[PDB]
RNA sequence: GAAACUGCGAAUGGCUCAUUAAAUCAGUUAUGGUUCCUUUGGUCGCUACUUGGAUAACUGUGGUAAUUC
RNA sequence: GACGACCCAUUCGAACGUCUGCCCUAUCAACUUUCGAUGGUAGUCGCCGUGCCUACCAUGGUGACCACGGGUGACGGGGAAUCAGGGUUCGAUUCCGGAGAGGGAGCCUGAGAAACGGCUACCACAUCCAAGGAAGGCAGCAGGCGCGCAAAUUACCCACUC
RNA sequence: UCGCUACUACCGAUUGGAUGGUUUAGUGAGGCCCUCGGAUCGGCCCGCCGGGGUGCCCUGGCGGAGCGCUGA
């Protein structure tokens, strides 16, 4: 799947594309609203921070 | 939905007639209410030409009149003692139009030693030494004569009524509909309507 | 299939005083709500365009009346289906002329000039008397008007005198045996005539007699009396004829004899 | 002055005659047993030198074979 | 001046009621009734009157003056053809009233709808699909297939009437 | 009467068929109402700073606690 990642601070948003499913691992099983640390994401990202906010199903 | 048209029933003959015409909506249903007792709650229906409704749903609350004084205060309803139409709405207490219910009777009783300057049902008097007495006996020489000697002969309750005040309670029959105004009025029983009413219970239950 | 209120008029299904044609087209003007009832007013289209031959379209009539030239009962309309009626004053200042709407002899309203001294004030019969919160009398007359403390010796079927300006009753004609009257429904619509009887069914449509001044007798019911004047002697100005309704064949040979064909 | 929010209209008109036999409909009367946008006329006095947050269009990232999503 | 607004009246209506008026049929003579049929009292609901619906009572109501049941290639009327006088037949159809939007059913918004150029289901049809899903209602104007003995252009314009 | 051709209607095994219209009993989509439900979204109340006043208070912002009351 891909993510959509807004930062509302300057406003900017960008596209990612992440296909390992264990860096996915950390948002299964999770309603919308809830914020977790997207620090498994990458290494880029340490302290982050993210809520969820909603998305779209395969077939849109 | 549920309809109130003419054209379902059969003709005064006994023959039926078929239908011309769907359902109209100046023919409507919108069910019953169902009024029981309990912390108020009115819900509100938008009907024929705006107008909204209030549909009441657990009232526990009323304005009653006693007739005789011309005396009328808010109360609190407890309990459903006499319904003419059916028995089940004794059973489930529900409040309808011309039930019959059991009020608090306090304020009446505030009033009526207020404005005659005397008791009610009373079995002892020790409560009366700090305070009622009073109200009742208050320290004037002014007005407590010339006033309340003109309030005296006329504050003859009859024996059903100073009755009814010992235990706390009245017999009041409700002259409102809380299902289309969402409240219940009404007036206390008095005279020959309270004995048939007295006697119609007595003779229902037990 | 009518689910609400309908908006069109057909040509064959409008009023007939109206003296229409039937090959304009389908349609009629349909006068908007007013002070007046459907079947017994006059646009202000059809009085314009079909009376006056001021304009010749709808367009016209409507460009007219988007200038500010008409007054109808003193206040500007606007609107071009507005329900003019009885006893009404038009008034065109840019040209300087006043009408008054009056049934002629005939069943259908004539064009009834009037001098400007006479178009202040109008006629209005009472149809309800009724009090209002902190006991107010108010009137109700023919025309929709709402009249709070008039003197309480004014009845039902009475006539007021009101100024155009500032409503304000003026003065009034009693309902009695003896006053002018004009018929403004019915068969005799437009005759005018002296009462001299009211013949009374208690429930039901209280009839009136009349008798013109050429001792012709005719009755109506009280609905459609119409009082305007104390006797002989009417308070608004009478048109042409006079409510008189010579027969055809009287018609006829003044039609003959005088031959009224041209100048 | 585009777009978009808001107000109003979309219950009129057009079409057809399947159903329907005291039903529709016609003349006659009644709402003193009801509702009525709009029109016309009456009614408008028992921090104030002006309050609150939050969505469109617009900017920018997208999802689906596909829609006035 | 514009706009908005509680209430009353007026206008435009809508709804529910009164009296009278209907084609053929007896190889339709008795019908209606806890699955309200006729009335009484109290209520629920409704914009309001009312078995409209509920509880409790009474046993009523219609019929040879054709009730009740069945048929109609039956929408009603204003009207049309024929006609010495009387009559007979027709009225799908341009004005008034009613009903419907493939068949039933249920609702939202709204002053006003049980609306289909609105929504939600079932039945009958039928369209696209990447098979996961999505979308539909010409008895509106043109046009097409089918049915038949049987009925027109996939035109131009808001200049007139509104 | 029997016989020849042609046409019409009738009775009838077939326990015929097609289209329906009522209909006992059983199930029952969807809307509306009622009693619950509580994903989420805010406000109020306490420190540091910026603005005003008399170590504290008022708008606001920040991280948060009690998340206690609370509204949709
Ligand atoms: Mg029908
Ligand atoms: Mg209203
Ligand atoms: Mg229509
Ligand atoms: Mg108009
Ligand atoms: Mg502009
Ligand atoms: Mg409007
Ligand atoms: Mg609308
Ligand atoms: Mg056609
Ligand atoms: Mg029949
Ligand atoms: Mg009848
Ligand atoms: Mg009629
Ligand atoms: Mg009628
Ligand atoms: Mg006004
Ligand atoms: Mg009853
Ligand atoms: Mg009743
Ligand atoms: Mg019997
Ligand atoms: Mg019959
Ligand atoms: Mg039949
Ligand atoms: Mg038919
Ligand atoms: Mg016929
Ligand atoms: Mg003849
Ligand atoms: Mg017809
Ligand atoms: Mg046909
Ligand atoms: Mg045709
Ligand atoms: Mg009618
Ligand atoms: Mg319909
Ligand atoms: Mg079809
Ligand atoms: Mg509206
Ligand atoms: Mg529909
Ligand atoms: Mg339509
Ligand atoms: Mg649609
Ligand atoms: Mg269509
Ligand atoms: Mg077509
Ligand atoms: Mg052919
Ligand atoms: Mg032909
Ligand atoms: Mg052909
Ligand atoms: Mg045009
Ligand atoms: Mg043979
Ligand atoms: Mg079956
Ligand atoms: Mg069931
Ligand atoms: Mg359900």
């Amino acid at each position: 799947m891909k993510l959509n990642i807004s930062f509302p601070a300057t406003g900017c948003q960008k596209l990612i594309e992440v296909d390992d499913e264990r860096k996915l691992r950390t948002f299964y099983e999770k309603r919308m609203a809830t914020e977790v640390a997207a620090d498994a994401l990458g290494e880029e990202w340490k302290g982050y921070v993210v809520r969820i906010s909603g998305g779209n199903d395969k077939q849109g | 939905g549920i309809s109130r048209d003419n054209w379902h029933k059969r003709r005064k003959t006994g023959g039926k007639r078929k239908p011309y015409h769907k359902k109209r909506k100046y023919e409507l249903g919108r069910p019953a209410a169902n009024t029981k007792i309990g912390p108020r709650r009115i819900h509100t229906v938008g009907v024929r030409g705006g107008n909204k409704k209030y549909r009441a749903l657990r009232l526990d609350v009323g304005n009653f009149s006693w007739g005789s004084e011309c005396c009328t205060r808010k109360t609190r309803i407890i309990d459903v003692v006499y319904n003419a139409s059916n028995n089940e709405l004794v059973r489930t207490k529900t409040l309808v139009k011309n039930c019959i219910v059991l009020i608090d009777s306090t304020p009446y009783r505030q009033w009526y030693e207020s404005h005659y300057a005397l008791p009610l049902g009373r079995k002892k008097g020790a409560k009366l030494t700090p305070e009622e007495e009073e109200i009742l006996n208050k320290k004037r020489s002014k007005k407590i004569q010339k006033k309340y000697d003109e309030r005296k002969k006329n504050a003859k309750i009859s024996s059903l009524l100073e009755e009814q005040f010992q235990q706390g309670k009245l017999l009041a029959c409700i002259a409102s509909r809380p299902g289309q105004c969402g409240r219940a009025d009404g007036y206390v029983l008095e005279g020959k309507e309270l004995e048939f009413y007295l006697r119609k219970i007595k003779a229902r239950k037990g | 299939m009518a689910r609400g209120p309908k908006k069109h008029l057909k040509r064959v299904a409008a009023p007939k005083h109206w003296m229409l044609d039937k090959l304009t087209s389908v349609f009629a003007p349909r006068p908007s709500t007013g002070p007046h009832k459907l079947r017994e007013c006059l646009p202000l289209i059809i009085f314009l365009r079909n009376k006056l031959k001021y304009a010749l379209t709808g367009d016209e009539v409507k460009k007219i009346c988007m200038q500010r030239f008409i007054k109808i009962d003193g206040k500007v309309r606007a609107d071009i289906t507005y329900p003019a009626g009885f006893m009404d004053v038009i008034s065109i200042d840019k040209t300087g002329e006043n009408f008054r709407l009056i049934y002629d002899t005939k069943g259908r309203f004539a064009v009834h000039r009037i001098t400007p001294e006479e178009a202040k004030y109008k006629l209005c019969k009472v149809r309800k008397i009724f009090v209002g919160t902190k006991g107010i009398p108010h009137l109700v007359t023919h025309d929709a008007r709402t009249i709070r403390y008039p003197d309480p010796l004014i009845k039902m079927n009475d006539t007021i005198q009101i100024d155009l300006e500032t409503g304000k009753i003026t003065d009034f004609i009693k309902f009695d045996t003896g006053n002018l009257c004009m018929v403004t429904g019915g068969a005799n619509l437009g005759r005018i005539g002296v009462i001299t009887n009211r013949e009374r069914h208690p429930g039901s449509f209280d009839v009136v007699h009349v008798k013109d001044a050429n001792g012709n007798s005719f009755a109506t019911r009280l609905s459609n009396i119409f009082v305007i004047g104390k006797g002989n002697k009417p308070w608004i100005s009478l048109p042409r004829g006079k409510g008189i309704r010579l027969t055809i064949a009287e018609e006829r040979d003044k039609r003959l004899a005088a031959k009224q064909s041209s100048g």
